[PDB]
RNA sequence: CAGUAACGGCGAGUGAACAGGGAAGAGCCCAGCGCCGAAUCCCCGCCCCGCGGCGGGGCGCGGGAAAUGUGGCGUACGGAAG
RNA sequence: GGCGCGCCGGGCCCGGGUCUUCCCGGAGUCGGGUUGCUUGGGAAUGCAGCCCAAAGCGGGUGGUAAACUCCAUCUAAGGCU
């Protein structure tokens, strides 16, 4: 059969040969460099945590993930930022458990 | 020209074409299209039916470029190509059939309205109709899609 | 470099180091006067990324805008007109208190030019902003090529045409589909281009 | 006001119809004397001079 | 003026090793601290 | 107060429109001012092209206009690099650059690379100091014959290839185009929900093979 | 584009933008990350020149600014070093 | 006055390709809640006050609120022309 290039359908469009160049250097912003990770961990070891995230670490220590997520979702903003901050507080709290372990 | 209008013939006549009993007052029925529901009801029912009210879905950020697909008919399909292609195709006995690219002409969709003359064609369109395609097939010819 | 640590440290603001620092600075700034010169910037990294190079002729002020919305300056109640415009108490003002800060700093110093400004402290009833100011007729400014753009008459009182960053945030401009009601030079220029009949010669 | 519609536009083929009628009535000697040009001693009315 | 005598020294020496020093400034100090080219850091208290 | 029959309409004169009316009586004065400025600029850049720099074949974006080729903004950096031209030397030898343009195809990139190589064949670069020619400078025969070309430099017209009259294979005469269009419409519309129904059917095969 | 999409006791009224064609067309610089003995800037005094846009060159164990950061390279089109 | 040209004094002693190793970003701001104004912008287009207030394969945009999952596109909160 003949498969003509069609304007509609799941593989629609005029068929062109997609070249592959490296992505532009504007695109890499906020990739975590190891030096800024070092600076940021040093700053956190200087100054510690905020009160809302301390209260969220108490809720995560008692392992109430739903109310901890609702708490961070209120006091930060979007649900995406809520999930990300809940999981980095879970990583911080796990590192504290391992520090108390050995 | 104000030489030819009506206000020249209406000098001397006291009311100037607007009556003595009901004068030419300023706005006796409201400004503009006012009183649509209330006191020009009979005009907006007898002459503009369907005017008040909502119907249909709201499309917010509309783009005619997205919804662009103009049409040609089979009746004027052979307009798009010059006359010597028709007469060479009819003159030809080898069975070779000319190719009408309608997108080069600028019409995206072939519709089938009229009679199409009995010559084999290859109509290279973007979209087709069922009757346009089956008239092309019944004359003998092919329907080629191009995105 | 130190300024990366200083900017991450200033980023962490409910950390009790920075709560102590901002509280004690805010106490001192309330004890001081409303429009007084600071001898050097409190946030040197923020000053340097907003334009302050610590050379002769740049001046930091430390100004106190009183905090709050804007109740309508009418007699007792009494906006004499239709009930849409009756409201006085819950009205909000079109420009940020940072821009009002730059405005009255650059009004009090008319011989200088407002480069930009930043935040230093707040409490319930005041916010404090430190404003960066360039003296244009100093020759460390006038002989440097990449900062003698400030010494031209077009840039006269930037804070009142609304051209510093705290004024640009309140004009509703920038690229996008969000900013259709400013296309043209400004919002007024958008409106003025839209509400004119272009009556041609030949129509 | 100043925004009176002072200017009128004419279709191009109407302008060219007019320029052809204006040229073609400048060869008929009745239609030039009626316009009034004192012409009775012109040797022929589509008057052509050598381009020196 | 010590740098002026050093530059006059090398100028007329050419026309005829740097000793170790302190490194001031909190930027240069914290860069060579985090690259570990320091040996002692003195920090003002006030 | 409308009459018997007629289009009811919304004239936007309810504002104060007479105070803001822009009338065009300086239209021909504007045209004469612009062409005086255009002649002055075209003689002050004296052998250089009057139209300005060269600008690439680039294709109009949307569904209404993607069959049309225009002259664009500037040559992309990928195009300049494949044509060997340095991104800061291009603006000096007369080539327009923008850094923002992507390249997602190969046909358009090879078209612009061919256009840049054709431009570097055509241009006559005069020496920097005229008494002392250098290596990358054109020869004194064509330095005398170089002049301004008017119109856009290497104009872009929309060429359409001509496909000659074939005979028709019966595969072409048995391609069902309308049913193929509607069947592709339906497949692309129902692709996702068929995927989740295949997911649920295979998961029910899981729950009662386990 | 378009009196369109849209807003509106969806009543009266209000009402953009994308795309396309033209006028014109030009791009760049910091902070940060850095590496260079602050390599940087202002001002006073004298010598020469020019001076009705106070500027160029030289000498000052002349005074300041600046390490709480000036200048040189460098800015997302990546960039630096070898 | 400017475009032409010569002479002195002074500045700079500059570039490109490939390979290897490095380095890279603007915070009471973004964003969320609410309130008022404005917008054609409609479960909120823009602006501002108050409260909360971040992140770094992050963040914004993707014209119907939200969750999940791919993509596409830019790089904000600094500045000149
Ligand atoms: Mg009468
Ligand atoms: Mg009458
Ligand atoms: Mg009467
Ligand atoms: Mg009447
Ligand atoms: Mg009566
Ligand atoms: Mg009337
Ligand atoms: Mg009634
Ligand atoms: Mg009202
Ligand atoms: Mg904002
Ligand atoms: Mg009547
Ligand atoms: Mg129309
Ligand atoms: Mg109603
Ligand atoms: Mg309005
Ligand atoms: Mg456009
Ligand atoms: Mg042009
Ligand atoms: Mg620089
Ligand atoms: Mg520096
Ligand atoms: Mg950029
Ligand atoms: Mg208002
Ligand atoms: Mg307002
Ligand atoms: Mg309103
Ligand atoms: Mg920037
Ligand atoms: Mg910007
Ligand atoms: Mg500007």
């Amino acid at each position: 059969a003949l498969r003509y290039p069609m304007a509609v359908g799941l593989n629609k469009g005029h068929k062109v040969t997609k070249n592959v160049s490296k992505p532009r250097h504007s695109r890499r912003r906020g990739r975590l460099t190891k030096h800024t990770k070092f600076v940021r961990d040093m700053i956190r070891e200087v100054c510690g945590f905020a009160p809302y995230e301390r209260r969220a670490m108490e809720l995560l220590k008692v392992s109430k993930d739903k109310r901890a997520l609702k708490f961070i979702k209120k006091r930060v903003g979007t649900h995406i930022r809520a999930k990300r901050k809940r999981e980095e507080l879970s990583s911080v709290l796990a590192a504290m458990r391992k520090a108390a372990a050995k | 020209p104000s030489r030819l209008r009506k206000t020249r013939k209406l000098r001397g006549h006291v009311s100037h074409g607007h009556g003595r009993i009901g004068k030419h007052r300023k706005h006796p029925g409201g400004r503009g299209n006012a009183g649509g529901m209330h006191h020009h009801r009979i005009n907006f029912d007898k002459y503009h039916p369907g005017y008040f009210g909502k119907v249909g879905m709201r499309h917010y950020h509309l783009k005619r470029n997205q919804s662009f697909c103009p049409t040609v008919n089979l009746d004027k399909l052979w307009t798009l190509v010059s006359e010597q292609t028709r007469v060479n195709a009819a003159k030809n006995k080898t069975g070779a059939a000319p190719i009408i690219d309608v997108v080069r002409s600028g019409y995206y969709k072939v519709l089938g309205k009229g009679k199409l003359p009995k010559q084999p064609v290859i109509v290279k369109a973007k979209f087709f109709s069922r009757r346009a395609e089956e008239k092309i097939k019944g004359v003998g010819g092919a329907c080629v899609l191009v995105a | 470099g130190a300024y990366k640590y200083i900017q991450e440290l200033w980023r962490k603001k409910q950390s009790d180091v920075m709560r102590f620092l901002l509280r004690v600075r805010c106490w001192q700034y309330r004890q001081l006067s409303a429009l007084h010169r600071a001898p050097r910037p409190t946030r040197p990294d923020k000053a340097r990324r907003l334009g302050y190079k610590a050379k002769q002729g740049y001046v930091i002020y430390r100004i106190r805008v009183r905090r709050g919305g804007r109740k309508r300056p009418v007699p007792k109640g009494a906006t004499y007109g239709k009930p849409v415009h009756h409201g006085v108490n819950q009205l909000k003002f079109a420009r940020s208190l940072q821009s009002v800060a730059e405005e009255r700093a650059g009004r009090h110093c008319g011989a200088l030019r407002v480069l930009n400004s930043y935040w230093v402290g707040e409490d319930s009833t005041y916010k404090f902003f430190e404003v960066i100011l360039i003296d244009p007729f100093h020759k460390a400014i006038r002989r440097n090529p990449d900062t003698q753009w400030i010494t031209k008459p077009v840039h006269k009182h930037r804070e009142m045409r609304g051209l510093t960053s705290a004024g640009r945030k309140s004009r509703g401009l920038g690229k996008g589909h969000k900013f259709h009601h400013t296309i043209g030079g400004s919002r007024r220029a958008a409106w003025r281009r839209r509400n004119t009949l272009q009556l041609h010669r030949y129509r | 006001k100043t925004w009176r519609r002072w200017h009128r536009r004419v279709n191009t083929t109407q302008k060219r119809y007019a320029i052809c009628s204006a040229l073609a009535a400048s060869a008929l000697p009745a239609l030039v004397m009626s316009k009034g040009h004192r012409i009775e001693e012109v040797p022929e009315l589509p008057l052509v001079v050598e381009d020196k | 003026q010590e740098k002026k005598q050093r530059l006059l020294a090398r100028a007329e020496k050419k026309a005829a090793k740097r000793p170790p020093v302190l490194r001031a400034g909190v930027n240069t100090v914290t860069t060579l601290v985090e690259n570990k080219k320091a040996q002692l850091v003195v920090i003002a208290h006030d | 107060a409308p009459s018997r029959n007629g289009m009811i309409l919304k004239p936007h004169f309810h504002k104060d429109w007479q105070r803001r009316v822009a009338t065009w009586f300086n239209q021909p004065a504007r045209k004469i001012r612009r062409r005086k400025a255009r002649q002055a600029r075209a003689r002050r850049i004296a052998p250089r092209p009057a139209a300005g720099p060269i600008r690439p074949i680039v294709r109009c974006p949307t569904v209404r206009y993607h069959t049309k080729v225009r002259a664009g903004r500037g040559f992309s950096l990928e195009e300049l690099r494949v044509a060997g031209i340095h991104k800061k030397v291009a603006r000096t030898i007369g080539i327009s650059v923008d850094p923002r343009r992507r390249n997602k195809s190969t046909e358009s990139l090879q078209a612009n690379v061919q256009r840049l190589k054709e431009y570097r064949s055509k241009l006559v670069l005069f020496p920097r100091k005229p008494s002392a020619p250098k290596k990358g400078d054109s020869s004194a025969e064509e330095l005398k014959l170089a002049t301004q070309l008017t119109g856009p430099v290497m104009p872009i017209r929309n060429v359409f290839k001509k496909e000659k009259a074939r005979v028709i294979t019966e595969e072409e005469k048995n391609f069902k185009a309308f049913a193929s269009l509607r069947m592709a419409r339906a497949n692309a519309r129902l692709f996702g929900i068929r995927a989740k129904r295949a997911k649920e059917a295979a998961e029910q095969d899981v729950e009662k093979k386990k």
